[PDB]
């Protein structure tokens, strides 16, 4: 009995659902359907005006993201970035690709036990609403991470 | 070639062919590939010819 | 006892899935049981191995039968 | 010819007429005898009259009337919609359309036959509709009190009855669903002696 | 009064009895009625039931378990879950504009043709029950997908149970 | 063991059988404490003691 | 504001889990078996020809039988008000047919019964004569 | 005998005569002759007017008659439906067939271990009353469920 | 006042998969038998047609397990017909066992023809009142 | 020792290996209390008892 | 082709690369046991096993 572990290390599902509730009340969207979990973050909570510079205060939120994320058991994660139409397709896709790449690299540097991390940005091809009044303040500018819970 | 029924009425019937041919037929007339039609049943989709073939609904 | 009463409670689907009577031949003779294998490799010693792509073998020979079997002598 | 409007108890008889389109407006016993293939898109009859037309080869048409005419129509016409508010009687030989919407309010006796994929039928009261030999892939029927429907659905059947209503289908569809509120009734009404009768399947054993 | 068979597909009058027995007054009955009739309370009752709701952007989706809410291996309606069905109609009454998509999903076991037939029949009887409440037929389209994209994992018994579902999507415009 | 009955045995095998003019059956087989019989389209179990 | 996935059932058993694990592979084996057999041989014959339907045959019958065929078909003929006929000798090995079906037509029941009988016996119906008839196989 | 059942499980003759007394007080015809048994029910007591639709209040009586039915031991159960004369012979035969089909499939859904259940309907071909003033209200409109008890 | 759920409800995630797999494997075996079974059309099924003459409409109760020719001759005697034979009996005569309490004579002759196989057949002339038994080669 | 899994063994070296139609492998090898395997691109260790 | 009885085991430890050079490094660590081809016109990635022994 005491040689074999009883559970997965460092895992408390009550803490998991409590920080999920606190994150959803903070405003970061948490989606759990089946074995797949999706996290949606507004871009105005992360970056500056159409620029891939990380806020200093956003590191605590990123720490909370990583702390929740390492609770699960996973294999592959995928992060995509989306924005609004500003100049071209090229500039917007490049900005989303750069933002996704840098946040994926920092997360891979941080302590989440995964095997594969895919990162990409698509610019402003597939939004979620027709309300395009804001710029970066508009909710179609977003970053999504996705994974499937394994076993 | 093989024909199929399309619309059935007492008196007249609709033939749709394997070549895409469309035809409207009376109770009795000479028909291609089957001879002479002698009976029209409106209750059930069954019409017999002088060649003995009975046409049904296609599947 | 618990697993046996659970086995008896889930009754009809065992005989539903194990319809042995269809497997019997015309002369009421039990068909045999055949073993399969794929991509086999045996090393005899160093510098000598032998690999076959697929293999098949007979487990038990076919023989006559009077009444078909069931799941009761296996799972109870 | 483009326009014919008749009023005042007359009879017009003609044969072998060909025209792309003309508009007809009949009133007060315009007794029409026609033996030609005429394409048209509009035909308005006031009512209380007979009309014999054998052959309308037209792409589209629309019929709406308030009286009680006696119309028997031949040809191959696609329709869009039909509404009945009086004591209408109609029979049609072939209809080759895609989607039809029929509404009957007061008294309807309409007999149809053809191949139309999509059908929507609303019956209010004292309407007896006969889409016998009218094969339909999609059917959506709503019947209120004192309404009779004869259907020939092929693939997909949706039936809703409030009360006092009879829904009789003459083909086993691949999908059947129905609901009756107070006194509606949906019945098979078939022969039970057909040598090639097909029974239910696992998906088609929708027990009422 | 009320008829347990769907009130014969009629628009029910429910809160009037509540405010009548509250008066037996009217204002406290009405404020309790609208506290019940708050849409958040509708979502809370639907989550008391085994129905999953997802709101995202202009699109809203509902997930319904085939096994609990439907008769097994059959398009027969499970008659027990009609309070949840009335809640479904009450929630769906809020959006009389956008079109609705409905889909059925199954597990991975069996003939693919059999899965297609059962899923399509399931979706068609679901949308037929919806159309019986008074929705326009031109606003609807149904699809019964097979095991084409399982939102769960069919390797486990629990995941294969979690796979089969009814998915309803509708936009805003 | 030799058993005279009128029903049909199912499970454990049987070495030989004989049928009367009235349809009653006699079976010769090896010893078994429990037999299976389809009585009237419904299965049934029988317990044998004294073996 | 708690979160719940939809499917809730009673707790299961590990024996039932292993039963499902065996059953999925057995079902796959039979699926590919029927697929390959349908590929190999072309069907040519249908038993709806040799036993057509008739009137007073649409009364429904829901049936779970787990034995021989003679008492079953005698009960069926008694319900169907038709004479019953037997041809050939019943062999020493009894013919046993298991049936668990939900209230379909009697002609479908007879077709499925003859299908599960297979090479052992054959069924004929003369509705003009109002006679159902079994015939055993002559073999050995 | 200590390792054998003393009686059949779930059996009480006092309960049986009690519930048949209750059903005879209600008005459902319970007929016992030899070892064969008949149960006759009026059509208005179960169904709606000229329609194969069931009232929600009828389910208590249907559960009670299923509880009586599952007591005995049987092989084949026969269901015959009879009606008045309403529109046509085909209409009445189809209505009786549908009503018998629905009540038979619910009875097999309930737990009585039959081997064969036959269901059929005839309409107004075999009335049992010369007085035929009513329609569904007339007592000749009925449903009959019959069997023979066998040991 | 209360609709009840079924007693044998598959209310468990293992049980629904078990029943679904049972349905699938039953369908697979049924289709296997459907594609496997070889039958004959009833147009050309080699069976004795009924001449339905009035002497065959009687009933009897006959138990027998033995040869054929003496039984057929006694049947023709009871039917007041004549008996005709073509071909020769083999080294081993054909043996048919019939046990019955109530039948038709034509049913008896039809089952005799069914049990005869291909080595012998029968013909009935109902105009010149005779029955003939024919051997094969 | 004879093991059966649908996983992939790494460390000890096996005498023979065979596969099923479902890809489940069987291994014949010598006795060893600790096994090294790859699960889904991650390395795990496994216990062998009763030795 | 078919995978041999001895499985092919690949150990990759890199970070933040595009899929083209990922496939190139996979091919280079593969050795002679297998080859990788692509068809971007038909959007096809193909593995092929070496035919030895």
């Amino acid at each position: 009995v005491p040689k074999l572990p009883c559970r997965v290390d460092g895992a408390c599902d009550a803490t998991i659902i409590k920080m999920m509730t606190d994150l959803n009340k903070k405003g970061i969207k948490v989606a759990s359907v089946g074995q797949n979990y999706l996290i949606s973050i507004p871009a105005s909570a992360l970056f500056a005006d159409q620029s891939p510079r990380l806020n200093w205060a956003s590191y605590s939120l990123l720490n909370e993201i990583a702390a929740f994320l390492k609770q699960f058991r996973k294999i592959a994660i995928t992060v995509t970035s989306y924005s609004s139409k500003y100049v071209s397709v090229k500039r917007e896709r490049a900005l989303t690709l750069a933002r996704s790449r840098v946040v994926s690299e920092y997360l891979w540097s941080q302590g989440v036990d995964s095997r594969i991390i895919f990162t990409q940005g698509l610019g402003s091809d597939k939004p979620i609403t027709s309300y395009t009044l804001g710029g970066d303040r508009s909710p179609n500018a977003r970053v999504e991470i996705t994974f499937r819970r394994a076993v | 070639i093989i024909y199929y029924i399309q619309a059935v009425i007492p008196g007249r019937a609709w033939l749709i062919g394997s070549n895409g041919s469309t035809l409207t037929v009376r109770e009795g007339s000479k028909i291609p590939g089957y001879g002479m039609v002698k009976l029209i049943d409106s209750l059930q989709g069954r019409i017999l010819t002088s060649s003995g073939q009975v046409i049904k609904f296609s599947q | 006892k618990i697993i046996d009463e659970q086995l008896n409670k889930q009754a009809r689907n065992l005989d539903a899935i194990y319809d042995f009577n269809s497997l019997v031949l015309e002369h009421n003779i039990l068909p045999p049981v055949l073993l399969e294998g794929r991509n086999t490799l045996n090393l005899a010693d160093a510098q000598s191995i032998r690999i076959s792509d697929r293999t098949y073998k007979v487990a038990k020979q076919a023989h006559f039968i009077t009444t078909p079997p069931t799941w009761r002598q296996y799972l109870w | 010819l483009n326009r014919f409007r008749y009023e005042g108890a007359g009879v017009v008889t003609g044969n072998n007429l060909r025209t792309s389109y003309l508009d007809l407006y009949l009133a007060n016993e315009g007794t029409t005898r026609l033996a030609g293939n005429i394409g048209l898109q509009k035909l308005e009859a006031v009512g209380n009259g007979v009309t014999q037309i054998n052959g309308v080869s037209s792409r589209n048409l629309q019929i709406v009337l308030k009286g009680d005419p006696k119309v028997l129509i031949s040809g191959f016409v696609n329709l869009r919609q039909l509404d009945m508010y009086g004591k209408g009687t109609l029979s049609l030989y072939w209809i080759k359309s895609d989607t039809l919407t029929i509404r009957a309010k007061k008294a309807a006796k309409i007999q149809l036959a053809g191949i139309v994929n999509r059908l929507d039928v609303e019956l209010w009261d004292f309407a007896q509709f006969k889409g016998k030999y009218l094969r339909a892939q999609r059917s959506f029927v709503k019947t209120h009190d004192k309404s009779v429907a004869e259907i020939s659905a092929v693939n997909h059947q949706s039936s809703l009855a409030t009360d006092a209503s009879d829904i009789y289908y003459y083909n086993l569809s691949k999908t059947r669903a129905d609901f009756m509120a107070f006194n509606g009734s949906v019945l098979d009404m078939r022969e039970w002696g057909q040598s090639d009768l097909k029974d239910f399947d696992r998906y088609n054993k929708q027990f009422p | 009064c009320f008829h347990p068979p769907y009130n014969n597909f009629q628009p029910d009058r429910r809160a009037v009895k509540r405010v009548g027995v509250d008066t037996g007054g009217g204002t406290v009955g009405l404020v309790a009625s609208i506290y019940r009739d708050s849409k958040r309370k509708i979502i809370r009752d639907l989550q008391k039931q085994d129905i999953q709701y997802v709101e995202y952007g202009d699109t809203r989706t509902l997930i319904i378990p085939t096994d609990k809410y439907f008769m097994f291996s059959s398009p027969r309606l499970n008659e027990i879950c009609y309070p949840g069905l009335n809640n479904v109609i009450r929630l769906l009454n809020f959006y009389p504009q956008s079109t609705i998509y409905v889909a059925g999903f199954t597990d991975n076991v069996g003939s693919r043709s059999h899965k297609r037939k059962l899923s399509q029949a399931q979706a068609e009887t679901m949308m037929t029950f919806l159309w019986a409440n008074g929705i326009a037929a031109k606003r609807l389209k149904a699809e019964g997908y097979g095991d084409k994209n399982a939102i769960s994992d069919n390797a486990i018994i629990h995941g294969s149970a979690q796979n089969r579902r009814i998915e309803i999507q509708w936009f805003t415009s | 063991m030799y058993v005279r009955t009128n029903l049909t045995i199912l499970s454990p095998g049987w070495l030989a059988s004989m049928t009367s003019a009235d349809g009653t059956h006699a079976y010769e087989m090896q010893k078994s404490p429990v037999l299976l019989v389809s009585w009237h389209g419904k299965v049934m179990q029988l317990k044998v003691e004294g073996l | 504001m708690k979160f719940k996935k939809p499917p809730i059932n009673n707790p299961s058993d590990d024996a039932t889990i292993k039963l499902a694990e065996a059953a999925v592979s057995v079902s796959d084996s039979m699926l590919e078996m029927a697929k390959v057999e349908k590929v190999i041989t072309p069907p040519s014959k249908d038993n709806t020809l040799t036993i057509p339907n008739a009137y007073n045959l649409q009364a429904r019958a829901s049936v779970d039988w787990s034995g021989p065929i003679e008492e079953l078909t005698a009960r069926i003929a008694k319900a169907a008000h038709f004479r019953f006929r037997v041809l050939g000798k019943s062999p020493s090995v009894p013919v046993l047919i298991s049936i668990s079906t939900k209230d379909e037509s009697l002609a479908e029941i007879l077709r499925d019964i003859d299908y599960q009988a297979g090479k052992k016996a054959s069924i004929h119906v003369y509705p003009n004569s109002q006679v159902v008839e079994l015939r055993y196989a002559k073999i050995y």
